[PDB]
Parts: C-alpha cells; sequence; structure tokens
C-alpha cells in the first residue's frame, strides 16, 4: 500500500497550519 | 494574529472570573474561622 509519490508533503502543510489556528 | 490573542484572552477571562468567584467563595468562612470580623456569610466585591 504504502507507494511513494510527489505531493503527500501536503500532509505536513496541513498539519502545521492546523496547529497554528 | 488571533492565535496569540486567544491564549492571552482567555487567560483575561480567568484573571476577571476566578477573583470574583473566590472572593465570593471565601469570604463567607474567612470573616467565621480566622477575623472575628461583623460581616457573616455575605460578600463585598461589586464584581465589576
Amino acid at each position: 500500500t504504502e507507494f511513494t509519490e510527489q505531493g503527500p508533503r501536503e500532509a505536513e502543510d496541513l498539519d502545521c497550519l492546523a496547529a497554528e489556528v | 494574529p488571533y492565535y496569540l490573542v486567544k491564549e492571552s484572552l482567555k487567560a483575561g477571562i480567568s484573571i476577571c472570573e476566578q477573583w470574583v468567584i473566590v472572593c465570593n467563595h471565601l469570604t463567607g468562612q474567612v470573616w467565621q474561622r480566622y477575623v472575628p470580623h461583623p460581616w457573616k456569610n455575605e460578600k463585598y466585591f461589586p464584581e465589576t
């Protein structure tokens, strides 16, 4: 299941934004 | 920057409410147990 891909980084930005609000 | 405002604002509320609560509660017993003050089972604070 855990294949690599370009784009998953978004999860890091989603978590950083949730933290700051 | 509401993030930091929310933190400090909540503190401001806690300050306001906490003082009123402890004043109204503790006064009832302090003036009966530690100092024989004429007032008993009554508050003093205008609660502004």
